[PDB]
């Protein structure tokens, strides 16, 4: 049985500037089977008005979903997108390149 | 959404006889027809959905897309063939429309006709060639029946008959059938 | 432009999650859902809401749960056949295309354990098999000759009659364009090597071609290509790549752009 | 095949009634129709599959049960003239056209009171001398009359066997009071033997009538007999 991790994109709705509102979009594609678990971190803490897509389906059998969350960046704040998968032993931290 | 066929066809035994429908469907997903014997299920003939004529024996159904048109062909037609047929399409959520029938009715061939009417101790109208028809009692106290075809299936030989009754004083069998056009040469014993 | 209508199915065995989900949809937007767990069939866009009336939620409400039923024993003999227990999953995608240079497409495949199964080939009306298990499931269906005829049917004119349909009840988000706004970036990375980004975004549809050329003409170099990406507003971006005369070549829904370096 | 119950049934208006349906075809969607003159099929009820069930065309005065996979009740809470009909259950392999299998149909016939059941008159008519002379073959006819409702099967019996060959009954009876809205029935029968078969002696003929009327739970308070479910007979020997 082929089971595949998922592929975990971080990056902002608009190019990005400190101290501009922007959301920070986490993608999260190319997975299988369908369980998952995804959080937006600022500062490794669990952000809470985070909203999603509803899981959905590639013609390569895969799924994908996108997490978002309207956010201010700054030099000082650090953003990630956490995602738990049954291929990963532990969960995956992607941190946000600031565009 | 509507589905049309001809209420009955009469057809001679021996010929053949096509029973068309056309069907004006929300969106297509097949053409079906069923045979309904009388007092009977009906029981899947055909289905159709690509373009073409399909033969199953003695039975065909064709399907045109482009007409919205399909038609059940009879061959060789025999008396069991008498049945209701019900041509019903599908439409896009994959729901039935069944058409009201089409009733068909054969024509015996009759070789060798000897047209009488028989008293019975009942008045009995028989062996008349298929072109003859039975017209309905114009008295209340008078019952006449349709023709009906028997078949003595061991002598290879099939009849007409009609049959009349009345526990009125005033009825004959000279006068039973006096409402139906008879063959003139129809014996009266 | 080309426009796709599918009808995606997931049944799971023993899930830790629904055992079945069907999802629809209209190019990149989600409109129908359905899962074992509400057991209704509902909605994704409110173009969909709002064209169709209850009597089409309440039909395909109880033609979804008659193939939730079905999806389940296919699953359990697929499982069989394997000798496989546990959880595995069985996946379904039908739909078609409709081309902007007016041809079609029509598609129906099969997956187990997210792994192409059975493929459905509409023009010969034959099954293609991946393995041994497929191929008795290939030799059962294709014993019925008429539900072939009724798939390539359903394919060719069904599918598109419901693409077309959707289509002009979401023609207001389906049939809009929105311009890529692009830029070009220039950075010295490595010491020595400078790098040209070409950016775009906000652009609607997703698709969009990106190219990096050369005093006129095609590189010889290679090109990074980032994915098209939804940016979480209904519109996308995407960016490409070049290390070292360059201009980056945007094409969007029939207009072309040249940004010069 | 659909196995469906009851063939015939009578009911007084306001009366409960379920009629049952199985099927052992392993089939997963089942269909509730009534069939009427001069129309197509109406679906009353269908179940896609086995936990689900939904309204057809005509739902209203009824109700369904898919019990398991096997089986779909149709009820009828509370009778109504309107729903004299003939019901039949289809089941279906699955729900994109595969074909329909149909029960056998269920003829119900709802009446706002049982005084005018009855079962039918049975008389047979011997071979007129003529026709045998005339023919060298001999039609005997049965007349099965004053009926209500039209619940009858008509068979003939020659030497305590059914028989088919020669033989033709009217496929529907004849009103035997037109203008009446309640009209008993009377509906009539050929058997066609040989001049020689009809002249032996030993050879017994025997027109036989099912009816089906009113039931052992149905209430009877008339002075005349019950008109229940019973056979009403006629025969004739041969003679030379
Ligand atoms: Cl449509
Ligand atoms: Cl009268
Ligand atoms: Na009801």
């Amino acid at each position: 049985m082929i089971q595949r991790t998922p592929k975990i994109q971080v990056y902002s709705r608009h190019p990005a500037e400190n101290g501009k509102s922007n959301f920070l979009n986490c993608y999260v594609s190319g997975f299988h089977p369908s369980d998952i678990e995804v959080d937006l971190l600022k500062n490794g803490e669990r952000i809470e008005k985070v909203e999603h897509s509803d899981l959905s389906f590639s013609k390569d059998w895969s799924f994908y979903l996108l997490y978002y969350t309207e956010f201010t960046p700054t030099e000082k704040d650090e953003y990630a997108c956490r995602v738990n998968h049954v291929t990963l032993s532990q969960p995956k931290i992607v941190k946000w390149d600031r565009d | 959404q509507n589905i049309d066929q001809p209420t009955e066809m009469t057809a001679t035994e021996g010929a053949i006889v096509q029973i068309n429908c056309t069907y004006q469907t929300s969106g297509f997903n097949g053409l079906f027809w069923y045979q309904q014997h009388a007092g009977e299920a009906p029981t899947f003939l055909s289905y159709n959905v690509l373009d073409g004529l399909e033969e199953k024996g003695r039975f065909s159904s064709f399907l045109s897309r482009s007409k919205g048109y399909s038609y059940l062909l009879l061959k060789e037609l025999q008396m069991k063939d008498s049945a209701s047929y019900l041509c019903a399409g599908m439409d896009s959520n994959y729901q039935l429309i069944w058409g009201a029938g089409t009733k068909l009715i054969i024509k015996p061939d009759i070789q060798n006709p000897d047209p009488a009417v028989y008293q019975l101790r009942v008045c009995l109208f028989t062996d008349f060639d298929s072109q003859t028809n039975v017209s309905q009692s114009k008295d209340s106290d008078v019952y006449i029946t349709d023709k009906c075809v028997l078949d003595m299936r061991s002598m290879d030989f099939k009849s007409n008959s009609a049959v009349a009754w009345s526990n009125k004083s005033d009825f004959a069998c000279a006068n039973a059938f006096n409402n139906s056009i008879i063959p003139e040469d129809t014996f009266f014993p | 432009r080309t426009h796709s209508l599918r009808y995606f199915r997931l049944g799971v065995s023993d899930p830790i999650v629904p055992e079945f989900i069907s999802v629809g949809y209209v190019d990149s937007h989600p409109i129908t859902t359905y899962d074992s767990v509400t057991r209704q069939k509902e909605p994704r866009a409110p173009w969909m809401a709002e064209n169709l009336a209850p009597d089409h939620w309440e039909r395909y409400t109880q033609l979804l749960r008659g193939w939730q039923q079905m999806f389940k024993v296919e699953l359990k003999r697929l499982q069989r056949h394997y000798n496989h227990s546990g959880s595995h999953t069985y996946q379904r995608m039908i739909g078609c295309e409709l081309l902007e240079d007016g041809s079609t497409t029509g598609f129906l495949q099969y997956a187990y354990d997210g792994q192409d199964f059975l493929i459905f080939n509409k023009d010969t009306l034959s099954w293609l098999a991946v393995d041994n298990v497929a191929h008795t499931i290939k030799q059962a269906w294709e014993a019925n000759q008429h539900e072939l005829l009724y798939q390539k049917n359903w394919l060719e004119e069904e599918c598109i009659a419901w693409l077309k349909r959707f289509l002009e009840y979401g023609k207001d988000t389906l049939q809009r364009t929105e311009p890529p706004l692009v830029r070009v970036n220039r950075k010295e990375t490595f010491p020595g090597v400078t790098a040209l980004f070409c950016k775009a975004h906000g652009f609607y549809p997703p698709e969009i071609y990106m190219t990096w050329m050369k005093n006129g003409e095609e590189i010889v170099q290679e090109i990074d290509y980032g994915d098209i990406l939804p940016s979480g507003d209904g519109t996308y971006q995407a960016w490409a790549s070049i290390e070292l005369l360059y201009s980056c070549h945007v094409e969007h829904s029939g207009v072309h752009m040249v940004l010069q370096v | 095949g659909v196995t469906q119950t009851p063939k015939f049934q009578v009911l007084k208006t306001g009366q409960s009634m379920t009629l049952q349906c199985a099927q052992d075809m392993n089939h997963n969607s089942m269909y509730w129709y009534r069939q009427d003159p001069g129309m197509g099929l109406r679906l009353i009820y269908y179940s896609a599959s086995e936990g689900t069930t939904d309204k057809g065309e005509v739902p209203n005065g009824y109700n369904v049960s898919r019990l398991n996979k096997r089986e779909f009740s149709l009820r009828l809470e509370s009778a109504a003239p309107s729903q004299t009909s003939v019901y039949f259950c289809a089941s279906t392999l699955g729900q994109e056209g595969q074909p329909q299998h149909f029960g056998e149909g269920s003829r119900l016939t709802v009446l706002e009171d049982l005084k005018n059941v009855f079962p039918p008159e049975v008389a047979v008519f011997e071979p007129s001398e003529a026709e045998i002379s005339h023919t060298q073959k001999a039609t005997l006819v049965c007349l099965a009359t004053g009926f209500y409702p039209d619940h009858v099967e008509l068979s003939w019996w020659v030497n305590g066997k059914e028989v088919h060959s020669g033989v033709c009954t009217d496929p529907q009876p004849l009103k035997e009071q037109p203008a009446l809205n309640d009209s008993r029935y009377a509906l009539s029968s050929r058997l066609r033997v040989s001049a020689t078969f009809w002249q032996n002696p030993r050879n017994h003929f025997r027109c036989q009538v099912q009816f089906y009327g009113l039931s052992e739970n149905d209430e009877w308070t008339q002075d005349r007999a019950k008109p229940v479910t019973q056979i009403v007979s006629a025969e004739a020997w041969g003679r030379a």
